[PDB]
This record gives C-alpha cells, sequence and structure tokens, in this order.
RNA sequence: GCUCGCCGGAAGACCAAGGGUUCCUGUCCAACGUUAAUCGGGGCAGGGUGAGUCGACCCCUAAGGCGAGGCCGAAAGGCGUAGUCGAUGGGAAACAGGUUAAUAUUCCUGUACUUGGUGUUACUGCGAAGGGGGGACGGAGAAGGCUAUGUUGGCCGGGCGACGGUUGUCCCGGUUUAAGCGUGUAGGCUGGUUUUCCAGGCAAAUCCGGAAAAUCAAGGCUGAGGCGUGAUGACGAGGCACUACGGUGCUGAAGCAACAAAUGCCCUGCUUCCAGGAAAAGCCUCUAAGCAUCAGGUAACAUCAAAUCGUACCCCAAACCGACACAGGUGGUCAGGUAGAGAAUACCAAGGCGCUUGAGAGAACUCGGGUGAAGGAACUAGGCAAAAUGGUGCCGUAACUUCGGGAGAAGGCACGCUGAUAUGUAGGUGAGGUCCCUCGCGGAUGGAGCUGAAAUCAGUCGAAGAUACCAGCUGGCUGCAACUGUUUAUUAAAAACACAGCACUGUGCAAACACGAAAGUGGACGUAUACGGUGUGACGCCUGCCCGGUGCCGGAAGGUUAAU
RNA sequence: AGGACCGAACCGACUAAUGUUGAAAAAUUAGCGGAUGACUUGUGGCUGGGGGUGAAAGGCCAAUCAAACCGGGAGAUAGCU
C-alpha cells in the first residue's frame, strides 16, 4: 500500500456503465477495474494519491467472466474486480 | 425416484480430488497414466 | 424393590422393573465425567468382531477409585448414584480432606456411612484392606490380582467371592464360577457383597429394551444360507449338522482355553 | 448438430413350460 | 386491457445443497421449443452480485482421517504417541426506511453496536503448555405469563350506489413504526456475609473442595414481555401540478383500545421417568518460574483497524439428480380469512399460474366418471371391484380374558333456523372508581366495557339439518404367528426373519472369540447378577424313554504310533 | 405411563385399474399400513470383492451380484454354431 510500484499497477481501466453514470450523479462513487489480487486498502492509497482526492470508502466485488463460443470453439471471458470508490463529499473528477 | 447420483463437491473432492488421489502411490499412478495418455483433465478438481 | 407393571399394553405386560428411591435423582459430579464414544462392535479396521452390537443410548463414564489407595483417610458417602456402565451402582465418597471419588456401593451401604481403607482399617463392609489382614472365611468382593493394579473379579452386582484357606504367600479363592483359584496375599479386595443384588429379577419386556442397551437382534444360524453359516439353511426347517460357530469352531461343550500360563493359579476348575 | 444412440436392453416374458 | 377458471401448508415467498450467467436490456428467427412464433430459460451484443456487524474464512473441538519419533511387517506398507487436521455442533457485533431494467441486513439517509492496535491521563500485582469454575447438553408431560398474528369497536379519508331499498346500528379502505438504550416485570434458581484451620486439586495458590465458629434475616444470579426513549422523525390513504401509459416533485389525515391467540418466547425452566442423556476453546478466576522503578493489569478519553472469499438467478424445479423443457426424486424457514378438533377438508386473500399443438365432428371401441326399473352375489378360483358405513353428545353393549381388555362391541336417540328463559346465559377477561402501601411494571376491593359456550321450552321450513367436502362396514366359526417391528430397491410382506422369555455350552480377564503374516484393535475402559456361540421363541400346563451309531467331555493302565 | 388408540406432515408399499415402442428402464389415480418410536431425516465419517454388510431374501454393495467395476494375462479355451 505504500509502494508507489504497486500502486501503479492496481488501477487497469474506469468502467462506463450506465450504473457508472449514475453513480457519478447520485452518490460521488467512482467505478474502476482493478487488479484481480488487489485489495481495497491499496486501491485507496493509489486513488488518493494518484488523483489528489479525498476516498471515505472503498468496496470491491468479483466479476466472473462469461462463457462465449468462436465459431465452433468454447471460450471464456477473465474474470475481473470491480471497486466502488466513494469520494469524500464536494470533490470532484 | 431418488437417482444413484447426488452430487456433492465436498465429498467430490473429498473422494476423487487430487490431493486425495496423490495421497497414496495407487493414486499416484492412476495419475501417471492419465498423464501418459495425456488427459485434458487430470483430476476432478475445478 | 422389584414390581412388576399392569398389562395395559402389549410390550408393557412382562416388564419387570427393579426401583431404588435411595439412588440420587439429579446430575453426576460433573469433574469425573469423561466421553465414552461407542464402538459398534467394531474394531481398527472398521470390521465387527463382535455380532449383536449397536446403537442404544449414549452413556458417558464415571472415573471410578479401583485402587483404594487414600490410606487412614476416613471417608462418607455423600449419596449413591446409577452408572450406565454396569449392572451395579456406584456411591459419591467424601474424605475428610475434601475429595471426592466414586466407588461402588456394597450391599448394606447407605448415605452417612463411614468407610476407610488401610492396613489398619476395620473388617467392615465398604472398608478396603489388603487380603492377608482379612480373615479367613470372610466375604470380598472387587478383588486385585495383582498388587497396585486394581480390582477386577467379581465387580458385577451381587457377586462376591470366599477365602477358604490361607497358605503362605497364597490364598485360595471360591469365585462366582465355582472355580478355586490362588491369588497373591498382598492383593487388596473390599469387604461385603456387591450391591443390587434384586438386578436378576428385572425384566425388560420387550425387544425396545434391548436396543436401548445396545444389544442388535440376534438371527440364528438354522434360519440362514450354506453360504453365509455352517449351519447353512434347506428346504424347510432341517438342520442335521453337529453344532457349530460362525467361524466352524464346535460349540455345545468343546473347551476353548489354552493359556498354559495361568493354570499353575487354578487348584481345582469350575464345574 | 451432436446427435447420439444407446442401447441397454431388458428380459422378460412368460413361461414356455406346458 | 377486460372477463373466466386453477393453486393457495402451494402450483406462494426466502434459503442450503447442487447448478453456473439460466438474471436485466436491446436486437434477430437458421437451428433449438414435439405446431406457428414477432416470443423464450434459443442465437448475438452490452449491462448486472458492493458486507467491521450475512455466510464462508479465522479461534475451538466430535466421529474419523493423517501422523515426527516409535512398534510392527519380504518390499510396498499396517497401526499408533506427541501433535495436526476435520462441522453436521461451541465461539464479538445492525436495525428500520428509501432507491436500480437487473444488487441490496452488502447502496444512500437516520439511529446503533462489537473486537483488537496505538496514544494520553489516573489508579495499580502482573504473570503458565498449570488449577478451578463456566461453557455443558436426555426423553416425556403439565400448565401459567407473553408476543407474532387475527377479529371487533373507535378514529381518519372516501362513498349516498347501471334494477326493489340504502344519511344508515350503513358501504369501502387505512389505522404502520425496528435494532439499540433505560427500567427489571410475571417468574425460575440459590441462604448470605466475615474470621479460622487443612496430608486434597501432579508444585504453589488468596481460587475450588473441605472441617469448625460467628453473625444477617435477608442478599445475589438469571429472564420473558410490557412501558419509556429511539421517533417534532420515518412511514401513511389520498391529493394537486408536470410528463415518455412509466414516473417525477410537493403535500399528506387518523395512526388508538378491547378481545382472541400459537407448534413462536419466558423454557438450556419446572415436574416426572429410566434407557441415565458430547468435547474443546472463547470467557471468569487462582496462583508458579520470570518481573516486581519496569513490564503488565484496571478505568476514562482520543484514535486507527476490521483484511480476503461467497453474494446475480433457479432452488419440490423448464435452471438440481432422472438421455427429454421427463406426471418421479430433493433438506430447512415462513404459516392470512370463513367453517372445522386440526398444518384434514371445501371456498378465498397476498401472490402465482391456465400444464407449448390446436380446430371440428359427437361412430364402434378404450379410459376416467354419473344414474338406473325388478332381483340382490344367482357373477366370480375368490363379494376382486364397486356400493354401504362414516361426525359430536347421550343411552346401551356379549362370549371370552393374561382383568388391562374384548369395546367405537353390537344397537339406538338427538342435531337446521328463530325467539324466550338470558334484547348474550354460566364462564373467561377486566377499565374506571375507592381504600392501603415501608410506594411501584405494586396490592386488595370493585365491577363498567368487551369475549363466550351449553342446555331447556316454544315456534318455524324442508322428501331429506353430522344436509356439501370430509368421514369405521359389522358379526360368527377356525388354521397360523403372541404382540409393535423386519424382509426379496424393480412379479412373493407371509405362517418367513426378528422378538422378550427359556435352556445348554464356552469364557477367570494378557478372558473366550473375532479382524489382522505382525504390532495392535474390538470384546471392554466390561469381570460369571459379565460376555460370546447355539437352539427354542410371550404367557399357561409340560417337555417321556434310548449314549448302540456319529460328535463332545472326562480318564490313562495297556496296545499302537512321528520327527529325533 | 405406553415399541397404547384415531388420524395429517412424514416414512412405507397391501388391493385394483391405467400404463407396457410409458408422463416414467417400477409411475399415477382411488383406496391401504405405521405414524414418541426396534421412528424418520439432513450433513459428514467407517467397513472393499471370496471381501463387505445383512431383524437373513443369496438380499444389498452406483439402472449390475450364487462373487461389483476397470485394465491386464488375452487373439484364455470353444471336439460347438
Ligand atoms: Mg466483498
Ligand atoms: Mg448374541
Ligand atoms: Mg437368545
Ligand atoms: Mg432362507
Ligand atoms: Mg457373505
Ligand atoms: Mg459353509
Ligand atoms: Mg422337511
Ligand atoms: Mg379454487
Ligand atoms: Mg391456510
Ligand atoms: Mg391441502
Ligand atoms: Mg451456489
Ligand atoms: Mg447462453
Ligand atoms: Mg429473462
Ligand atoms: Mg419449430
Ligand atoms: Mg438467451
Ligand atoms: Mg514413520
Ligand atoms: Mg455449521
Ligand atoms: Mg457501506
Ligand atoms: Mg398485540
Ligand atoms: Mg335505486
Ligand atoms: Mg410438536
Ligand atoms: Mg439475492
Ligand atoms: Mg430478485
Ligand atoms: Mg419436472
Ligand atoms: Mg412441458
Ligand atoms: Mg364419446
Ligand atoms: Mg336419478
Ligand atoms: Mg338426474
Ligand atoms: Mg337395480
Ligand atoms: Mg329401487
Ligand atoms: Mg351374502
Ligand atoms: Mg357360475
Ligand atoms: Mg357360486
Ligand atoms: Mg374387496
Ligand atoms: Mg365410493
Ligand atoms: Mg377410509
Ligand atoms: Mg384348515
Ligand atoms: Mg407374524
Ligand atoms: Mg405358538
Ligand atoms: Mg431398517
Ligand atoms: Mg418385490
Ligand atoms: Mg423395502
Ligand atoms: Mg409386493
Ligand atoms: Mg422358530
Ligand atoms: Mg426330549
Ligand atoms: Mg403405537
Ligand atoms: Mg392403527
Ligand atoms: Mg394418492
Ligand atoms: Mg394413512
Ligand atoms: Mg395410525
Ligand atoms: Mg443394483
Ligand atoms: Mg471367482
Ligand atoms: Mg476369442
Ligand atoms: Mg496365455
Amino acid at each position: 500500500m505504500i509502494r508507489e510500484e504497486r500502486l501503479l499497477k492496481v488501477l487497469r481501466a474506469p468502467h462506463v456503465s450506465e450504473k457508472a453514470s449514475t453513480a457519478m450523479e447520485k452518490s460521488n462513487t467512482i467505478v474502476l477495474k482493478v487488479a484481480k489480487d488487489a485489495t481495497k486498502a491499496e486501491i485507496k492509497a493509489a486513488v488518493q494519491k494518484l488523483f489528489e482526492v479525498e476516498v471515505e470508502v472503498v468496496n470491491t466485488l468479483v466479476v466472473k467472466g462469461k462463457v462465449k463460443r468462436h465459431g465452433q470453439r468454447i471460450g471464456r471471458r477473465s474474470d475481473w474486480k470491480k471497486a466502488y470508490v466513494t469520494l469524500k463529499e464536494g470533490q470532484n473528477l | 425416484m431418488k437417482r444413484t447420483f447426488q452430487p456433492s463437491v465436498l465429498k467430490r473432492n473429498r473422494s476423487h480430488g487430487f490431493r486425495a488421489r496423490m495421497a497414496t502411490k495407487n493414486g499416484r499412478q492412476v495419475l501417471a497414466r492419465r498423464r501418459a495418455k495425456g488427459r485434458a483433465r487430470l483430476t476432478v478438481s475445478k | 424393590a422389584v414390581v412388576k407393571c399392569k398389562p395395559t399394553s402389549p410390550g408393557r405386560r412382562h416388564v419387570v422393573k427393579v426401583v431404588n428411591p435411595e439412588l440420587h435423582k439429579g446430575k453426576p459430579f460433573a469433574p469425573l465425567l469423561e466421553k465414552n464414544s461407542k464402538s459398534g462392535g467394531r474394531n481398527n479396521n472398521g470390521r465387527i468382531t463382535t455380532r449383536h452390537i449397536g446403537g442404544g443410548h449414549k452413556q458417558a463414564y464415571r472415573i471410578v477409585d479401583f485402587k483404594r489407595n487414600k490410606d487412614g483417610i476416613p471417608a462418607v458417602v455423600e449419596r449413591l448414584e446409577y452408572d450406565p456402565n454396569r449392572s451395579a451402582n456406584i456411591a459419591l465418597v467424601l474424605y475428610k480432606d475434601g475429595e471426592r471419588r466414586y466407588i461402588l456401593a456394597p450391599k448394606g451401604l447407605k448415605a452417612g456411612d463411614q468407610i476407610q481403607s488401610g492396613v489398619d482399617a476395620a473388617i467392615k463392609p465398604g472398608n478396603t484392606l489388603p487380603m492377608r489382614n482379612i480373615p479367613v472365611g470372610s466375604t470380598v468382593h472387587n478383588v486385585e490380582m495383582k498388587p497396585g493394579k486394581g480390582g477386577q473379579l467379581a465387580r458385577s452386582a451381587g457377586t462376591y467371592v470366599q477365602i477358604v484357606a490361607r497358605d503362605g504367600a497364597y490364598v485360595t479363592l471360591r469365585l462366582r464360577s465355582g472355580e478355586m483359584r490362588k491369588v497373591e496375599a498382598d492383593c487388596r479386595a473390599t469387604l461385603g457383597e456387591v450391591g443390587n443384588a434384586e438386578h436378576m429379577l428385572r425384566v425388560l419386556g420387550k425387544a425396545g429394551a434391548a436396543r436401548w442397551r445396545g444389544v442388535r437382534p440376534t438371527v440364528r444360524g438354522t434360519a440362514m444360507n450354506p453360504v453365509d453359516h455352517p449351519h447353512g439353511g434347506g428346504e424347510g426347517r432341517n438342520f442335521g449338522k453337529h453344532p457349530v460357530t460362525p467361524w466352524g469352531v464346535q460349540t455345545k461343550g468343546k473347551k476353548t482355553r489354552s493359556n498354559k500360563r495361568t493354570d499353575k493359579f487354578i487348584v481345582r476348575r469350575r464345574s | 448438430x451432436x446427435x447420439x444412440x444407446x442401447x441397454x436392453x431388458x428380459x422378460x416374458x412368460t413361461a414356455s413350460f406346458v
């Protein structure tokens, strides 16, 4: 949580779903895609330092990949971890 | 009517799981045979 | 007292119970409890090695002081308690220094009696003394075979042995089986008979009572098939085969003792 | 597009003793 | 969308196990769906599960598994100690409201709680791989006090009726509020407080267990529920405005009482019985060694931390186990109204569905039903089947009997509705008021108001009043087995097996015996009033004679006889 | 009080019909027996093939049992078709 090297690989991408848009408008919560092995703590430190924003709490969930077919071949989407990071009141990104 | 297979993951892993098979040499010989045959799924563990 | 129940229902018609109001009706002494898991008559290989064992009510084991080595300390019987692990009743004794223990309750024992152990104890029921110091002809019970090992003979309800003679370091005892045996004079024994002498008068009355004792049904060999038991079956009810056992050993008379190490102590076998 | 076949068979009838 | 019908102790709702995206939205109709399909649990593309207080995990153990060394075994290996694992059990803590197309005790609002770390301050005997307590435990039964919940009344809002009447004792709807905190109630359990001694609790112990003495008429522990607070809030019928049928925003009345009532709570209680009913840890306490300036303990603030994993959806089923979208199977939780003893049954509420082909026709024949003149088992291997009986109260009830039974023996009578006794009865519940209190969630009177059998008499309609559903056919002789029970999963449920009881026999405990090349284990932490084996099979009266044959037991002189 | 009575859940499976290329590789409908107990059930655990287990039917041991299943000896052997 304290190493700048660990933090720079924790955040993978922002989530741009309809739920994420509602989160921007209603509860000032940012939805991110993080490393599958990441813990709520380190994620709070990385966002606080790399975005200069105050974080209230971070809840995480694991999304199970979907099973799809490419032609006649079976395949599976990868599992990923979704983090709901709630920013302190007032601050905006 | 109650059919023969009543699934249970804990029972399934404790009976035929990788660690149950490898506990004894005879089970380890099962793994050797399945490795020689080239099985994609060595044991029943997920 | 032995009381027979009136036949208000089949299965109660023949039940005869032995009710002793003097037994403690409360809970046992907690510090003396330990687990006694059931076995089902199955050894560490998991096979049944003794048939007709299984089920029954769960029972806890009571640590009974079979050594009686608190010499010189008087003890007083607090109460008599029922013990599911044996046919006899047990007695919770309280020594004068505060130690509590469970002992077998002799015939005439009652609450408030005073017991004492040691070489200088009086010869009275409930007292434990080395058997060299007990007059010949006395009636004793819970007799130890080896010094300090603990009592092993005549421990079930109503049993006892007789000291018929003493000769040097050995005595000759008449056991309940009627055999005359030699036991080292330094062994201890408890004066008097074992209590609960009316135990043979109880009638359990129904199959469920035996199931409560952990006794499973016994199937007669003549009712089986030839593949299962030597007595086999045959059309209808046919026997025609000198009695045997599920493993071929002749029953109904054939002796099986072969020790060669303890026969030196048997001066006359039972008859 | 992945059809298959299976057959176990069972045995029973009457008597032919006369 | 409006009707109709079905389930409603389920064909509703929530889970576990198991499945694994089947969940939601858009789009498409090749294949899949036993038909068509615009639809789908189908194809495609996006989206969707958020936990200090829910589980898993973590601490703790049961059966049992593994097992350093060890013991044993040709090898492999077997068993097993210390240990270490292993829930189906024991251990800290969160509730209500709102919100998404799909998640919510996980998200927002409001209000709480728990366990650790750190710091400050004050007061300070701490401390174990030890010791004690506690945790901690059965079956059955009986009530009493409660709540969930329901009913009625009151209150609030709306209504004055598509055809007779309906401003009325009328109609419809609503009348909801948690955890937490305070109080400690009904009630249950236990005498309490000091001082003293002591070979016990592997050493010590101030603790536990003991002995004595003194003094107190009390003290302590546990525990429902209610009430207050939480809550000037939230919720709330409905309302007006906007708008994409959604919705969104604002406002918002009453929000009480009585009665009935659990299979839920007090209750892990009480009473009783024999078949005599886990463990460990957390927790409390006690001291050893090792520190007693310290450390550490207690208390109050402040503060950090509570990670990781499951979380969609199905879950008596179209998503699980059955090759099927298969009339099967599958553990737990929830338990509305009327009638009823009831979770039976019938009709309904909330809620969910009409079973993935239908449309005609109205033959034989088949299936599932309904009714039947006269007769009434003449049918038939055999009253199979069907029909008949069926409830409550009361009267009455034989041989025989082990005196319990047989017995619901048989057989019969009365059951609706209305009024009166009595504008609701006996009973139950019980406010106000009035006394008393060392004073409260108090006691005694008191009877208002609600709830309520049951009987008799009179009248009254029906062909039938236990009117439907629901719901014993009965009796006589006899064989067999005493009985309850068990059995051929899938053609046999019996007279077969078991059974209590009886007898014989073996077995002296390093027991016989059994499983094991063995160690060892079971027998049994049992000891002849015990255990194993065999046969018989409650109970009653009994079980006669034969030891030649075959076995078994005892004897040992002689004859015969192996290895050596 | 009761291996007591009656009768739901629940367990069981006696009679009959239907089903027999089934709704189904043992079911359904109307009945039927037990239903505080030798009861029933969930979750784990143990016993392994001449062995287990069996209130005993040669029953059960994964739609299989007078000796399971899988692979090997193995192309057993087959005076038979
Ligand atoms: Mg999570
Ligand atoms: Mg026996
Ligand atoms: Mg017998
Ligand atoms: Mg037979
Ligand atoms: Mg056998
Ligand atoms: Mg034989
Ligand atoms: Mg014969
Ligand atoms: Mg209906
Ligand atoms: Mg109902
Ligand atoms: Mg029903
Ligand atoms: Mg799951
Ligand atoms: Mg799919
Ligand atoms: Mg859908
Ligand atoms: Mg089609
Ligand atoms: Mg789809
Ligand atoms: Mg070893
Ligand atoms: Mg659990
Ligand atoms: Mg949160
Ligand atoms: Mg109430
Ligand atoms: Mg009109
Ligand atoms: Mg009950
Ligand atoms: Mg959910
Ligand atoms: Mg849902
Ligand atoms: Mg189905
Ligand atoms: Mg279908
Ligand atoms: Mg027709
Ligand atoms: Mg007619
Ligand atoms: Mg007609
Ligand atoms: Mg006729
Ligand atoms: Mg007629
Ligand atoms: Mg006739
Ligand atoms: Mg004829
Ligand atoms: Mg005839
Ligand atoms: Mg008939
Ligand atoms: Mg009928
Ligand atoms: Mg009937
Ligand atoms: Mg005859
Ligand atoms: Mg019978
Ligand atoms: Mg007889
Ligand atoms: Mg059985
Ligand atoms: Mg059969
Ligand atoms: Mg059966
Ligand atoms: Mg049958
Ligand atoms: Mg017999
Ligand atoms: Mg005879
Ligand atoms: Mg009964
Ligand atoms: Mg009956
Ligand atoms: Mg039926
Ligand atoms: Mg029935
Ligand atoms: Mg019955
Ligand atoms: Mg089979
Ligand atoms: Mg063979
Ligand atoms: Mg060949
Ligand atoms: Mg060969």
